[PDB]
């Protein structure tokens, strides 16, 4: 059994040293990073926390990020670990509609 | 979202948490809700069951039409998270966690950037950063701002 | 319900101009660490009275 | 199995004997104080109680202190474990607003 720290499900050696997810025929494999087979295929290097679920705090995991099985609406940049996906909600008030209040 | 209606410099006129009618279910980012082709929701009532007029007094209505100066400060927003399920891969909502708990530790835990090179509408990114003086921020992969801004921009 | 006051006290109030705000208590809950997926979670059975 | 009799993760000869956290590749060591090796990298020295899951009493257990395993916002004064974390919360008022109710 590989270690794993952080219960992430990715391996924590795989997570310091780092590592690539890489569809085969129809299957996605979280395969550590080698230099002479995925760097040709541009797939990115990932590196993470082996110790927290989350790297960036976001809640969302590594794994899910990395993986994509995540909530779709994370926008892509936000995919990769180390960066936060977080929402940032500010309201404008288009108008405003006073009513006197007069019998 | 905890909205609050001030007139002129910081006299507040009223705070107001939205009521189930001024509700969002969904806010994905770069959204606009309503969907900005469909006119403005109405925030109209104090009341927990939307049945109160936002009131204003006299001293404060002609001090607004005179002056005009009505901002609304957004105080905070309350919102829950989607997780994946592992199990039959749905995305659920749990009420019960909501991103108030999470956002202090993003914010807590990495370099925040703003750039706006994206014609010249400013963009915040955050990225996962060290934090020498805590041992499990250690752990964290070491991070250039070359690679910050290749990864997030 | 508006926060109402009476006459007299509208009096004394337009007079002295002396409102003070007291701090009885402060309602609140703990965010505990998760230990399982690392997530900080408000338990909103427990509160900071108690602690 | 080591003896920890408050349940929280840090052995109780370790609380009591002083002890302290380090990272040595990208995972954290709850390492028993060492004067030769420890004192050199900087790192406290830690001594709790062993039979108090949080010594100070405030909502956060030593281990979850000195690891860092915590709420972030808990300030770093306070991630020592002889140093209770609470908040102190005070309303001050910055003006107030009588309408006549005047018909
Ligand atoms: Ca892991
Ligand atoms: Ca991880
Ligand atoms: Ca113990
Ligand atoms: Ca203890």
């Amino acid at each position: 059994t590989v270690p794993d720290r952080d219960n992430d499900g990715i391996p924590d050696s795989l997570e310091v040293e780092g590592y690539t997810v890489d569809v085969k025929n129809k299957r996605t494999f979280l395969s550590p990073w080698i230099s002479n087979i995925h760097e040709k295929k541009g797939l990115t290097k990932y590196k993470s926390s082996p110790e927290k679920w989350s790297t960036a705090s976001d809640p969302y995991s590594d794994f899910e990020k990395v993986t994509g099985r995540i909530d779709k609406n994370v926008s892509p940049e936000a995919r990769h670990p180390l960066v936060a996906a977080y929402p940032i909600v500010h309201v404008d008030m288009e108008n405003i509609i006073l009513s006197k209040n007069e019998d | 979202p905890t909205t609050s209606l001030v007139l002129g410099k910081n006299q507040t006129l009223a705070t107001i948490k939205a009521k189930e009618n001024q509700l969002s279910q969904i806010l994905a980012p770069n959204n606009y809700y309503p969907s900005k082709n469909l006119a403005p929701i109405a925030l109209n009532a104090q009341d927990d069951f939307s049945s109160t007029p936002i009131t204003m007094n006299y001293n404060q209505f002609l001090e607004l039409e005179k002056t005009k100066q009505l901002r609304l400060d957004t105080d905070q927003v309350y919102g829950n998270i989607a997780t994946y399920n592992f199990e039959n891969g749905r995305v659920r909502v749990d009420t019960g966690s909501n991103w108030s708990e999470v956002l202090p530790q993003i914010q807590e835990t990495t370099a925040r950037i703003i750039f706006n090179g994206k014609d010249l509408n400013l963009v915040e990114r955050r990225i996962a950063a060290v934090n020498p003086s805590d041992p499990l921020e250690t752990t964290k992969p070491d991070m250039t701002l070359k690679e910050a801004l290749k990864i997030a921009f």
